[PDB]
RNA sequence: CCGUCGCCGGCAGUCGAGAGUGGACGGGAGCGGCGGGCCGGAGCCCCGCGGACGCUACGCCGCGACGAGUAGGAGGGCCGCU
RNA sequence: CGGGCCCGGGGGGCCACGCGCGCGUCCCGGGACGGCGGAGCGAGCGCACGGGGUCGGCGGCGACGUCGGCUACCCACCCGAC
């Protein structure tokens, strides 16, 4: 079987790449975007009460 | 009618101080003189227009004797307008100094 | 069949998780245990010809070339075009004006239609105003300006897919050498099907464009650069 | 004799699924478990320098321990005691990090290439990067990129490193294996520095670049790999 | 540029037998076989020792 | 109409012009075929700036497209019929050239028969 | 043997031919004329060639006999297939894997064959 | 992309039937999943008779690092002359 | 917003938690947890940030004037060059 030279792709850049090295990169993931999208909710209902 | 492409001068190569690398034009664009000023003209076509002795082939008419070498407007140089271009073939030396067009194809407005 | 169960927070990340989704598809009591033709026969043509023919179709190759080429590796990506995800430009909302910048129609104001399926814009030029007809153009040739016309309640007909405006071809039908010069089929000729879906839209794109003042004359003019706008500063 | 040869066959390549499914499953909570570990280090410095100000006292930090080396000049006109100590970091070309491991031992030829050299402490951002985008293995004298977990698990398994987060949090957390961890990287190849180096003939707490710029070397990483 | 030093690269070694012997070539072709597709070191060993010299490779007395 | 190659590739030189020897421009004398300098201050063989530039290995072409003709085929010089059927079975990618010397009456042979054999003749108008 | 053989005639033959940057080899029973060790059509103790006919219609298919090695007169039995294009093939073709005579050659000597019948097609202008 | 060096790298498995991180049996005792009338068990390919290329083994294929040079050394020359 | 797989006992979020019997430990007959026990493989569809590019996308032009090709052909300019 001829193993031919892989083309390194970047996982920084990479979904599935990051996932194949590092499967926790998705739970990482899927946490800080639900997180920042759970506080930036709540800091437009500050600005939606002091107005 | 009308002019429909943007005016623009080659002012040389892209350059060190003795050497010249001479698959990258200069090119100095009127109106604009800042870098910020200069993203419009990120992708745009460009042309040098040149007429010649034999008649060449026109696409969408009859044998002219306009020929042209077509380029890109790739990055822009320095602090002050001056993008440089990269064309099909260099071009030739006879050029700097003469006009150049740059064209507004591929848009982003 | 049921949807997906799992909403996208981006591309290829699922908002809920691996064992969230185990329990919203109820894996928990949905699981499972265990567990041509290429010949016919074709009858006789006897008598005494006995027995029925079976015949394969698909036959064996008459002639093998002298070298092939080997196969190619496989990709993974990579669809026809017909697949292509389709882009538009935030700038073009239905009803904007464009400018075309390219063809034979350079420089002239038209009102952009619907988008067609293979990322064409279906724009019309009023044929009235500036005798750009139904045609199709291109995204990126095309500047949108800010001038908007509401075509929300007008009506595109649906027999307007890319087919419709796709060229015709004839040539070259049993003729070999050439003696015979032939003067046909390279003029083009507007058909009466081409020319009434024209007055099925203008005759409703019309009445928004008499409606907001001097727009019309706006419509019949051409771009085009003096010495002194430079399209960079322009606003469009 | 046939069907029974699928049968044997078919298990077989089950029992290769399921240690699969099990190895995926070991380096997931592996980098689960790194993650918070990660938290109980970076949380306790903020807690112990927070005790400290409440009392009036000082929380004097542990003295760093991993460093990054980075070769700045190049290789004409060395002195041959400054060449021999380059080419022990693993430094023989021109913007060529590594990581080194601070003692006495380290630290004290590290001050004989004070001007070929710029190093400092880097962070836990840093040395992700690095990894991911540059990191290649030694894999019987080649350079192996890095891009499966089997690279790293077929020669420093035997160590406990087996996937490409053990190896990070090797290099980290500088652990008892650290040696062959570092060893195992090829030497890392970054580029120019984007955006220039502010006189490389000079020391940094003179303007330059020589020598130990502490932290600010991540600020150097990021624009260089 | 890099800072090694090139003399040493090419190792100096025998890597086919010098003599133009066709049956020393042909079963150098079996023992190149036997090296390669087998676990043995024995089969290593005899191979180089047919790319050997006469005189890296004396006779040996009955005695 | 013309016979086709199997493949044809993009082929790409890394140099069109020839290696002319220095100096074959001054003197009649010094051919233009390349010699390597040999001299202790000669600027070329020390390679200056603006010189004559020297042929090294790094100039060699990709040898997929190497000794290709510019319309896919690589040559092969024959001489008379019987060994124009060795380019039976390389029939799209070795195209055959019949030979200075032969002459008039013996390659119209050549050129039949390597029409019925799909051989393409790279020269075949050469006493016509 | 085979093998043996083969390293004589391997670079010094009269059937031979070296230019430029390619060798061929002109003995009789070797399909594709390369000069190869599978290939060659007096080295091994059992061989096939496919020639064209005495006139310009069929294909002779020559194999060679388990018997006389050393016989040169009689080691070779000569067929002359003239049936139309396909079934030419599939009689080359079962001559080879039905047998196991020789089973690589096989489809390089249909791929011969093949090219043997189309030169005898009528040449049109 | 070209070359060199290294991998004492790979390819004689042209094995479309080759297939093993051990296999067979052969009785002693048993399970599941199969054919229920609680009794019982091998498919040796084929409706297709067929399935690219290769391996001048001094060949072919892969992977990685590397490339200044006088004097001088050494190899290759399908460079040339009689 | 310390650690103890956020020790444990009682009274909205997350989980790469999910067969039964049989033993184990633990907790309050009941549980929870097991890395423990002698017994064979789920199947089919798709989608893809997944072992290096494709289109199952398109247009124009053409024999006595144009198309492409050319170098030890000539000339021109820029840069380099004793
Ligand atoms: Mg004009
Ligand atoms: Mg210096
Ligand atoms: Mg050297
Ligand atoms: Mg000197
Ligand atoms: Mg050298
Ligand atoms: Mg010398």
């Amino acid at each position: 079987k001829i193993h031919r030279r892989v083309l390194k792709k970047n996982p920084l850049k990479n979904l599935r790449i990051m996932l194949k090295l590092n499967p926790y990169a998705k739970t990482m993931r899927r946490n800080t975007i639900l997180r920042q999208a759970r506080n930036h909710k709540l800091r437009v209902d500050k600005a939606a009460a002091a107005a | 009618s009308g002019r429909l492409w943007s005016k623009a001068i080659f002012a040389g190569y892209k350059r060190g101080l003795r050497n010249q690398r001479e698959h990258t034009a200069l090119l100095k664009i009127e109106g604009v003189y800042a870098r910020d000023e200069t993203e419009f003209y990120l992708g745009k076509r460009c042309a040098y227009v040149y007429k010649a002795k034999n008649n060449t082939v026109t696409p969408g008419g009859k044998p002219n004797k306009t020929r042209v070498i077509w380029g890109k407007v790739t990055r822009a140089h320095g602090n002050s307008g001056m993008v440089r271009a990269k064309f099909r073939s260099n071009l030739p030396a006879k050029a700097i100094g003469h006009r150049i067009r740059v064209m507004l194809y591929p848009s982003r407005i | 069949p049921h949807c997906s169960r799992n909403p996208v927070l981006v591309r290829g990340i699922g908002r809920y998780s691996r064992s969230a989704m185990y329990s919203r598809k109820a894996m928990y009591k949905r699981k499972y245990s265990a567990a041509v033709l290429a010949t016919v026969t074709k009858p006789v043509g006897g008598d005494k010809n006995g027995g029925t023919r079976v015949v394969k179709l698909r036959k064996m190759p008459r002639y093998y070339p002298t070298e092939d080429v080997p196969r190619k590796l496989l990709s993974h990506g990579k669809k026809p075009f017909s697949q292509h995800v389709r882009k538009l430009r935030a700038s073009i909302t239905p009803g904007t004006i464009l400018i075309i910048l390219t063809g034979r129609h350079r420089g002239k104001r038209v009102v952009f239609l619907k988008q067609l399926a293979s990322g064409l814009l279906l724009v019309t030029g009023p044929l009235v105003l500036n005798r750009v007809p139904l045609r199709r153009t291109h995204q990126k040739f095309v500047i949108a300006t800010s001038t908007k016309i509401d075509i929300s309640n007008v009506k595109i007909p649906k027999h307007l897919t890319d087919a419709y405006f796709k060229k015709k071809k004839l040539r070259k039908p049993r003729h070999q050498e050439g003696e015979i010069f032939d003067t046909e089929k390279e003029k083009y000729e507007i058909t009466e099907q081409r020319k009434i879906d024209q007055k099925a839209v203008d005759s409703q794109i019309l009445p928004k464009i008499k409606a907001i003042p001097q727009l019309q004359g706006y419509l019949r003019s051409v771009f085009a650069l003096t010495n002194g706008i430079y399209p960079h500063k322009l606003v469009f | 004799n046939f069907a029974e040869l699928k049968i044997k066959r078919l298990r077989k390549k089950f029992a290769q699924k399921m240690l699969r499914k099990a190895r995926r499953k070991l380096i997931y909570e592996k980098a689960k478990h790194y993650h918070k570990e990660y938290r109980q280090m970076y949380r306790t410095e903020i807690r112990m320098a927070r005790m400290a100000r409440k009392a009036g006292n000082f929380y004097v930090p542990a003295e760093p321990k991993l460093a990054f080396v980075i070769r700045i000049r190049g290789i004409n006109g060395v002195s041959p005691k400054v060449r021999k100590v380059l080419q022990l970091l693993r430094l023989r070309q021109i913007f060529n990090g590594t990581f080194v491991k601070l003692n006495k031992a380290s630290i004290n030829m590290l001050r004989i290439v004070e001007p070929y050299i710029a190093w400092g402490y880097p962070n836990l951002k840093s040395v992700n990067e690095l990894i991911y985008k540059r990191g290649y293995g030694k894999i019987n004298k080649k350079r192996i990129a890095l891009t499966d977990n089997a690279l790293i698990a077929r020669s420093l398994g035997k160590y406990g490193i087996i996937c490409m987060e053990d190896l990070i949090h090797e290099i980290y957390t500088v652990g008892k294996r650290f040696k062959e961890a570092n060893n195992f990287l090829w030497p890392f190849k970054l580029s120019s520095p984007r955006g220039g180096m502010k006189k490389k003939t000079t020391h940094f707490v003179e303007g330059g670049d020589a020598g130990n710029r502490e932290d600010q070397i991540n600020r150097l990483i990021r624009r260089m790999n | 540029g890099v800072d090694i030093r090139h003399n040493k690269d090419r190792k100096v070694r025998r890597k086919e037998p010098k003599s133009q012997d066709i049956y020393l070539r042909l079963l150098v072709k079996l023992y190149r076989f036997l090296a390669r597709r087998t676990n043995s070191t024995f089969n290593q060993v005899v191979l180089k020792r047919l790319f050997m010299s006469r005189t890296n490779r004396p006779p040996l007395s009955l005695s | 109409a013309a016979l086709r190659p199997l493949v044809k590739p993009k082929i790409v030189k890394k140099r069109t012009k020839k290696f002319i020897r220095h100096q074959s421009d001054r003197y009649v004398k010094i051919k233009r075929n390349w010699r390597k300098p040999r001299g202790i201050d000669n600027r070329v063989r020390r390679r200056f700036k603006g010189q004559i530039l020297m042929p090294n290995i790094g100039y060699g072409s990709n040898k997929k497209t190497k000794h290709m003709l510019p319309s896919g085929f690589r040559k092969f010089l024959v001489h008379n019929v019987k060994e124009l059927e060795v380019l039976l079975m390389c029939n799209k990618s070795y195209c055959a050239e019949i030979a200075h010397n032969v002459s008039s009456k013996n390659r119209k042979a050549i050129v039949e028969r390597a029409a019925q054999l799909a051989i393409r003749v790279t020269n075949p108008n050469a006493r016509l | 043997s085979a093998h043996l053989q083969w390293m004589v005639v391997r670079n010094c033959s009269s059937f031979l031919i070296k230019r430029n940057k390619q060798t061929y080899s002109t003995e009789p029973n070797n399909l594709k004329a390369r000069n190869s060790f599978r290939y060659n059509g007096l080295i091994h103790r059992k061989t096939v060639g496919v020639e064209p006919a005495a006139d310009g219609k069929g294909v002779v298919v020559v194999i060679k006999r388990r018997s006389g090695q050393r016989k040169p007169a009689t080691s070779y039995v000569r067929t002359t297939i003239n049936k139309n294009a396909r079934a030419t093939l599939s009689s080359i073709r079962h001559m080879i894997r039905k047998n196991k005579y020789r089973p690589d050659l096989r489809m390089a000597a249909i791929r011969r064959a093949s090219a043997i019948l189309r030169s005898q097609k009528p040449v049109m202008v």
